[PDB]
């Protein structure tokens, strides 16, 4: 989920951009607090969350993955962000308050990604 | 701020 010894990870300019620029902008947002941790279905009394959502994802998981060099490329990390937003939309009603918070974070996400370096390039430590 | 899930999420946050 967060770490995998058998799967290769890399550091790229786009991945570090997602960690330094995109993640830090979304993490400190006022609507970020519901998405900073995995959905605790037991504490929240949601017996159907893990049976409707087959791949849970949160900003805390994505942030730990960037800090552990989990991803090989930026497309894997942006898929996690999309998965997190899709899980909120699928599970909740389109008029729910939590959906408005996710849409606010998604627009900011798409705004920051629009200024990402165009070509992915690996960053190697010397 | 008004939804069941969001308020339940808020109750757990204070813990």
């Amino acid at each position: 989920e967060v770490s995998n010894p058998k799967k290769p990870g890399r550091v790229t300019n786009q991945l570090q951009y997602l960690h330094k620029v995109v993640m830090k902008a979304l993490w400190k947002h006022q609507f970020a607090w519901p998405f900073r941790q995995p959905v605790d279905a037991v504490k929240l009394g949601l017996p159907d969350y893990h049976k409707i959502i087959k791949q849970p994802m949160d900003m805390g998981t994505i942030k730990r993955r960037l800090e552990n060099n989990y991803y090989w490329a930026a497309s894997e990390c942006m898929q996690d962000f999309n998965t997190m937003f899709t899980n909120c939309y699928i599970y909740n009603k389109p008029t729910d308050d939590i959906v408005l918070m996710a849409q606010t974070l998604e627009k900011i996400f798409l705004q920051k990604v629009a200024s990402m370096p165009q070509e992915e390039q690996e960053l190697v430590v010397t | 701020w008004k939804g069941y899930l969001c308020l339940r999420k808020r109750i757990q946050r204070t813990y």
